[PDB]
């Protein structure tokens, strides 16, 4: 006798699958993400975004700003030594 | 007005730069500099969840964080050879310690009533010496008041003074003739070694502040 009609309705393998939850997530997350960004280091732009670019990028952990800032404090109280002299 | 005011401003500006000029506009990838301030976050998360863990630890996590960073930065700044007494103005550090101690004592009294004085009953011990163990528990409890400040103060102050006195001696070795300037460098190398030790122990002392005033807060929040 005639083969039954349950297989001709699908709406329980289309909404009844687990990656649907991931699908609706990653259509929003990925589709709505700019493939590229603006600029990594730019804070303090006044030729001191350049200071950030040379020293406070994630492209270096080089000791130069530390040295520079340290030397600043040496310059601060030392000048004041000759101001207090 | 004062010199002291100028270096307090400098501390504020250093701290601003670590959450401004160290990240690349907050990449999730992370920046080399910003990894440092991640690790600090993690070790105070895991330290103060370890100390003052309970049903809360995050409610006192900012307080312990600004106590970390202040001492952490100020024992590098105070160790620049032309930088003025902030922490080495002992009255500010000891005052900060006493303020926190009073702010624990008041917090304990307020939150835990007059059974706050059950904090100064320490254990179920034989009853004829239970009151004695209250007397010399309170004595040690307000020894916690001055100890916390005096640890940091002594370490930082002694380091700077030690270096300066020995510097003055090597000055006078090299102020007399060159045969004394030979083997005038051998003590100088000792001052360099002492400076290495003094930078190390200031970061160690910084951990000790924030663990001790987590330990005291553990006691204060969780009675006995």
């Amino acid at each position: 006798v005639s083969t039954l009609i349950p297989p001709k309705v699908v709406s329980s393998k289309n909404i009844g699958s687990a990656p649907n939850a991931k699908r609706i997530a990653n259509v929003v997350h990925f589709y709505k993400s700019l493939p590229q960004g603006p600029a990594p280091a730019i804070k303090a732009n006044t030729r001191l975004a350049r200071y950030k670019a040379k020293y406070f990028d994630g492209d270096n952990a080089s000791g130069k700003p530390l040295w520079h800032f340290a030397l600043g404090i040496i310059a601060f109280g030392y000048s004041m030594e000759y101001y207090f002299h | 007005l004062t010199t002291f005011s100028l270096y307090t401003i400098i501390v504020l500006l250093v701290i601003t730069s670590l959450y401004t000029l160290t990240n690349n506009n907050n990449k999730i990838i992370g920046s080399r500099w910003l990894i440092s301030q991640e690790a600090i976050y993690d070790t105070i998360m895991n330290m103060t969840k370890g100390q003052i863990g309970g049903k809360n630890w995050g409610l006192y996590f900012p307080m312990i964080f600004t106590l970390f960073m202040f001492i952490f930065i100020a024992n590098l700044i105070s160790m620049i050879p032309y930088s003025f007494a902030l922490s080495a103005h002992l009255v500010f550090i000891i005052s900060l310690s006493i303020v926190i101690w009073l702010g624990n004592t008041i917090l304990g009294l307020y939150k835990h009533g007059w059974v706050f004085f059950s904090l100064f009953v320490p254990a179920g011990t034989p009853l004829p010496l239970v009151p004695l163990l209250v007397i010399i528990e309170t004595l040690s409890y307000f020894a916690r008041a001055i100890s916390l400040g005096l640890r940091l103060g002594s370490n930082i102050l002694a380091g700077h003074l030690l270096m300066v006195i020995l510097a003055g001696l090597t000055f006078n070795f090299m102020l007399i003739n060159l045969f004394t300037l030979v083997f005038g460098f051998v003590p100088l190398a000792m001052i360099l070694a002492i400076m290495m030790l003094e930078f190390a122990i200031g970061i160690i002392q910084g951990y000790v502040w924030a663990i001790l005033t987590a330990s005291y807060l553990k006691d204060a929040v969780y009675l006995h």
